[PDB]
RNA sequence: UGAAACCGUUAAGAGGUAAACGGGUGGGGUCCGCGCAGUCCGCCCGGAGGAUUCAACCCGGCGGCGGGUCCGGCCGUGCCGG
RNA sequence: CGCGUCCCCCGCGAGCGCACGGGGUCGGCGGCGAUGUCGGCUACCCACCCGACCCGUCUUGAAACACGGACCAAGGAGUCUAACACGUGCGCGAGUCGGGGGCUACGAAAGCCGCCGUGGCGCAAUGAAGGUGAAGGCCGGCGCCGCCGGCCGAGGUGGGAUCCCGAGGCCUUCCAGUCCGCCGAGGGCGCACCACCGGCCCGUCUCGCCCGCCGCGCCGGGGAGGUGGAGCACGAGCGCACGUG
RNA sequence: GAGUGGCGCGGACGCUACGCCGCGACGAGUAGGAGGGCCGCUGCGGUGAGCCUUGAAGCCUAGGGCGCGGGCCCGGGUGGAG
């Protein structure tokens, strides 16, 4: 995560660097589900950047 | 490892800021704020960082914990010291020496902490 | 325990001190010997010339062993044979100086770079002045000033030349290790002659300031040192 | 190195469920910027 | 005019070659149109083998 | 395959195997010395002769 | 104002590897320290060889490393290559060898580990043997390359067995005049 | 890469690195391989000997497939089969020699450059050298021919 | 948007070796230092004010190391078994 | 400038201080201070002393009575493609490479095929050609066999970075001494590479003697000694990218 | 070097290792060759949680400076969208 942070990705709240999410991410069908997932995994502050 | 992911970010990092024959790095745990293998706040297992507090008064001493380092939400322990100037610095010297946690960053951390306290101190 | 440890380090320091004092005493007593060697050397030729003149015969003394060579002319417009001999003597610059010991081989090398050098037979004083004031060693091929005796001792320790008085003795009284003591000395960067020259281009005999100046080289050494 | 640690797997609510996958050796490949 | 030791070359470029340069920017659109015509035929001769 | 497996030369160069088989550091700086003419300067002439 | 020729004042050898390979660059960092801080000459030789171009650190064949480690006193000593260890397929028996090399090819790995042989890396050679004690440093054939046939005297000089640059080879490709006394001459 | 080139460091320099006394003129020694026997005689005689003249017989219609004969040596002969065959051939006690069809591997002729490991073998090649054959009699083997 | 060449006018200075140029100063302008009683920094001493204030000892939570060699886990460009 | 001891003649005192001592310091001073003065080198104008011919270009030689140039702005000249050679970086390595083909917004990209390596270059040369096509001694039986066999087997000399052994030695008031680490007399294994002598393969010449058989012949194979080759003598190549010619 | 026998909780700077430091000698140059450019121009992939109608580019300037130089950075004016 030293190399990723030096790219400028704002990931000081991601619980794990690999962020291997569940397999029902692929079953999603709305951008409201996709943003809410990124909010809960705390990767949203990269999208705000 | 430290020397490996130094040779990647020594010239080609987001934080690197070259101008006027001067090279700094705007890293969240760099203290002395310069492009080095020592003071880089992202490379190492052990890292010390001194910030001004969330409010006006006090400082915040940031210690990177040994255990989980691919685990960035739990990697850093933040403590606040809102004491007098001597008792603020004495706490930092006792956090860095008496844990044997980067003894080469002891004097640089006390100089930075003193500068933060002198900054948040009114002008006549 | 450490009482033992620092006691041992104190002993080893004191051992190093007494080794310094023993060497220092050797430098003092060798300088006192060389003084006595020089005075009896000086007296002898006055004695031998007197006893010769008393009988009514002549005393031809020893033809001198040591020469001091000064380059007087510069780098521009110079023959290739004159170039090679000048850089074999190490006179690669105008107003450079080296000692060369006289044999048959060196005199026939001197007389073919004759108009470019002003050379002669030096005095004990001149040899003292040159090696004390302009003395630099060729230590690691670097021109380093001979400020201490631990330069000469560390370089020329094998030939039993351990101080400046040893160096000056081996140069003056052309000894065994003249080669390794002369090649140790970096060529002497002398000043311009204070009072000027007579004439650079021509021989000493015909008014000028080139060629062999037998005992008169010491006067040129004063004005350039 | 030859340390393949035990990477966790997160729910859709951003919390570590007990399910674990071993970090594949692709991530231990020699990182070459050149 | 030859410089030193080096191979003795005969480039076949004495004619008006620049007029007859055939450039392959067609290629990925040529592959797509072939794959298109292929699937079209494979669907046309419907239960029969695609190769023929 | 890696060209060196263990890339932590922090640990390697202070490890007892390597540190055992080294020679002591020469950490003292020797600046140039000003040449004092010992024919004028008595003590320097005493330091030599 | 001194007569020196400055032609040969600069020395034209390598102080650093041209390569921006970081793993190679950390090995060079690691062996600059050992070249400086030991009276070992092995570490000075290995450091110097880490700088050299691929055409100067050639591939050592497995059969050369079998032969040069079966010699009389090379018993249970480490075979050190700075280049690469390529498999030789024409050799049948491979003894137990202890190999340290930058690259080793997939066939030569699987071959040397088939026996009791062990394959090191240079970070391991430093921890195992800092001064290079109990090592045999080997080089591959440096005039192996095709390029050297074309070098020396000019092809078409008397007693020059030098390979000339021809487009193709046949009967009408540089066989006629100065190659037979039938046609004009021959050297 | 136009940045790394020599042109970019001749900007300012007058002749652009082609001299002042002799210019960069167009074709001052003729075009291509001209002047071969005249004013480029030394270059041709010195670096390209035997260039001019005729040698040998002309073969009008030449087909390269009739003269197709790829070679293998005894060095690399056991590599056309598995290591399994070589191991199990020594491991077997009946004296059974494994059969190496050389034309299956895509070589017609067997040449005899190599040392051979000591076990019996049959070689089904289209051609054979003398020393190639002798070495397989020496190891204690057969030379079956293929049409 | 409004360049340069070139021209008009306003101000300053100068002017018989065509002008212009490099080096060294002197003289006068134009603005600038937002100049013009002049450095802050440690610790100690010498006086005087203030503040609810140290050292120690309870209760809690967090972190470091090594627990030389506890107990349980997971990994292995490790190896021996079924 | 102690004796307790080693000859021929007569191993740790204690302080304090001055300094011609591995490159300058003062524990010395004195002025002047708000629209009239202090500093400001560079930069605007002027004066004075010294120096000072107008650039470009071809030339042995340019300030030239050599040519081009009245002045200003914008444009304006070693490029791209193919080929080759050598250096250099990267990947795989006796290999290597899908470039043509096929498969399943960015994307005409990227990914994949291996029973898509046809093929290219490489791993074998030499001859015009038909063709041929790359190491051996010894030990018995048949001071000898064409062979039956048997053991072992990719040369030698000289120089060679490193490596290896170690005659001895590296201390604290001694004497033995044990373990590691270290220096070194002398003596060995010798990398790459260079020079030399051997040898093997192809062409061709000289001299000579034996062997084989489904085909006894203008059949086929073999030996010794020189000699011609872009050769072998335990591989370095291929692909990509950059540089100069 | 190592073993067995005879009170006070303290200690400047450092080490972009492609960095920092020490010592010695040297420095003309056309054609020509090489290196280093934190010299400059225009566009593409990344990146600066960059700058900008509280005024971008551009242009003018007896303003303040930096660099051996290529050049550059600030001040004032004009200008109006990058």
């Amino acid at each position: 995560p030293a190399l990723v942070m030096s790219k400028g990705h704002r990931i000081e709240e991601v619980p794990e660097l690999p962020l291997v999410v569940e397999d029902k991410v692929e079953g999603y069908k709305k951008t409201k589900e996709a943003v809410l997932l990124l909010k809960k995994l705390k990767a949203w502050n990269d999208i705000k950047k | 490892s430290a020397h490996l992911q130094w040779m990647v970010v020594r010239n080609c990092s987001s934080f690197l800021i070259k101008r006027n024959k001067q090279t700094y790095s705007t890293e969240p745990n760099n203290l002395k704020a310069r492009n080095s293998f020592r003071y880089n706040g992202l490379i190492h297992r052990k890292t010390v960082g001194v910030e001004p507090a969330a409010d006006g008064k006090g400082v915040v001493v940031v210690m990177k914990r040994r255990s989980g380092q691919r685990k960035p939400a739990t990697s850093y322990v933040r403590t606040t010291i809102n004491k007098n100037a001597r008792a603020t610095l004495s706490s930092i010297r006792h956090m860095i020496r008496k844990n044997k946690y980067h003894p080469d960053l002891r004097m640089a951390a006390i100089r930075r902490a003193s500068a933060i306290l002198r900054s948040q101190k009114p002008v006549m | 325990n450490f009482a033992e440890l620092k006691i041992k380090r104190l002993r080893k320091k004191f051992a190093q001190k007494m080794l310094r004092k023993a060497r220092r005493k050797l430098i003092y007593e060798k300088a006192k010997h060389y003084h006595k060697e020089y005075r009896q050397m000086y007296r002898t030729e006055i004695r031998m010339a007197r006893m010769a003149r008393k009988a009514g015969n002549f005393y031809v003394p020893a033809e001198p062993k040591l020469a001091f060579v000064i380059r007087i002319r510069g780098i521009n417009g110079v023959s290739p044979k004159v170039r090679k001999v000048l850089q074999l003597l190490r006179l690669r610059q105008i107003f450079n100086g080296t000692f060369v010991k006289l044999n048959k081989a060196s005199i026939n090398m001197l007389r073919i770079v004759e108009p470019y050098i002003a050379w002669g037979y030096p005095n004990l004083k001149s040899v003292n002045e040159l090696i004390y004031k302009r003395g630099y060693g060729k230590i690691n091929k670097k021109r380093i000033a001979l400020t201490d005796n631990t330069l000469i001792a560390r370089s020329l320790g094998k030939y039993n030349i351990i101080c400046m008085e040893d160096l000056i003795h081996e140069i003056y009284t052309v000894g065994k290790h003249f080669k390794e003591a002369n090649n140790f000395l970096w060529p002497f960067k002398l000043s311009s002659p204070r009072g000027g020259m007579k004439k650079k281009t021509t021989h000493f005999v015909e008014g000028g300031d080139a060629g062999n100046r037998e005992d008169q080289i010491n006067r040129l050494i004063r004005r350039m040192n | 190195a030859c340390a393949r640690p035990l990477i966790s797997v997160y729910s859709e609510k951003g919390e570590s469920s007990g399910k674990n996958v071993t970090l594949p050796a692709v991530f231990k490949a020699p990182i070459r910027p050149d | 005019a030859p410089s030193r030791n080096g191979m003795i070359l005969k480039p076949h470029f004495h004619k008006d070659w620049q007029r007859r340069v055939a450039t392959w920017f067609n290629q990925p659109a040529r592959k797509i149109r072939r794959r298109k015509a292929r699937q079209a035929r494979a669907r046309r001769i419907a239960p029969r083998p695609a190769a023929g | 395959m890696h060209k060196m497996l263990n890339t932590d030369l922090s640990r390697i160069l202070k490890s007892p195997e390597i540190q055992r088989a080294l020679r002591a550091p020469r950490k003292k700086i020797h600046r140039r010395v000003l040449k004092k003419n010992p024919l004028k300067n008595l003590r320097i002439m005493l330091k030599l002769n | 104002g001194v007569d020196i020729l400055h032609n040969k004042d600069r020395k034209v050898w390598r102080k650093e590897p041209k390569s921006q390979d970081m793993y190679l660059r950390l090995l060079v960092k690691l062996y600059r320290f050992l070249a400086r801080h030991t009276n070992s000459t092995f570490n000075q030789v290995v450091l110097k060889r880490l700088f050299m171009s691929r055409t100067k650190r050639p591939p050592l064949s497995l059969s050369r490393v079998i032969r040069k480690m079966k010699l009389p006193d090379r018993e249970n000593k480490t075979a050190v290559v700075v280049g690469t260890i390529t498999d030789d397929v024409r050799v049948q028996e491979v003894p137990k060898l202890k190999v340290c090399a930058l690259r080793v090819t997939s066939r030569a790995h699987s071959r040397i580990l088939k026996a009791e042989g062990k394959i090191l890396t240079f970070h391991q050679l430093a921890l195992d043997s800092p001064k290079g004690r109990g090592t045999v440093l080997l080089s591959g054939p440096r005039k192996g390359r095709e390029v050297y046939q074309h070098f020396g005297k000019a092809p078409g000089t008397p007693h020059s067995h030098t390979k000339p640059y021809v487009r193709s080879k046949g009967r009408k490709f540089e066989r006629a005049r100065g190659r037979r006394a039938s046609w004009g001459y021959k050297n | 890469p136009s940045r790394l080139r020599k042109t970019r460091k001749l900007r300012g320099h007058v002749s652009h690195g082609h001299g002042r006394i002799g210019k960069h003129r167009k074709h001052p020694g003729g075009r291509g391989n001209a002047g071969g026997m005249h004013h480029h005689r030394i270059n041709f005689d010195k670096y390209h000997p035997g260039y001019f003249g005729k040698v040998g017989m002309r073969h009008y219609h030449l087909k390269r497939n009739q003269s197709f004969c790829p070679t293998v040596n005894l060095d690399k002969l056991w590599t056309l089969v598995s290591e399994q065959t070589r191991v199990n051939a020594a491991k077997n006690k009946t004296g059974a020699a494994p059969i190496i069809d050389v034309v299956r591997s895509g070589y017609y002729k067997v040449l005899g450059k190599g040392k051979l490991p000591k076990q019996p073998v049959i070689v089904k090649a289209k051609f054979f050298s003398r020393r190639a054959e002798e070495k397989i009699k020496g190891v204690g083997g057969a030379c079956v021919l293929v049409a």
